[PDB]
């Protein structure tokens, strides 16, 4: 519940993949 | 069994592995031995703006660490990376 850093924040922290503004999440 | 990770890792392209490998080297930016511990993760979280308790960091590693050694290596890091990505398939 109320998980932290699902993976998007981490991706931004490091290079990894830009994944644009999202992966498969609506808005 | 960890077999799923083997196939997932094997399928992964060389470029994809290189990208994750590069992050690994950066992660150990706080480790001379080249190992990732709570200290390395603590610095990462700090940048994100999160400053929880050390006890939580240790518990988190245990959740991802099957051996509960309290440390994360390249092999474990790779598995965690793939596992996290799959979590949302
Ligand atoms: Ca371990």
């Amino acid at each position: 519940r109320r998980v932290r850093i699902s993976a998007d924040a981490m991706m931004q922290a490091l290079l990894g993949a830009r994944h644009k503004e999202s992966l498969d999440l609506r808005a | 069994m960890d077999d799923i990770y083997k196939a997932a890792v094997e399928q992964l392209t060389e470029e994809q592995k290189n990208e994750f490998k590069a992050a690994f080297d950066i992660f150990v930016l706080g480790a001379e031995d080249g190992c990732i511990s709570t200290k390395e993760l603590g610095k990462v979280m700090r940048m994100l703006g999160q400053n929880p308790t050390p006890e939580e960091l240790q518990e988190m590693i245990d959740e991802v660490d099957e051996d509960g050694s309290g440390t994360v290596d390249f092999d474990e890091f790779l598995v965690m990376m793939v596992r996290c990505m799959k979590d949302d398939s």
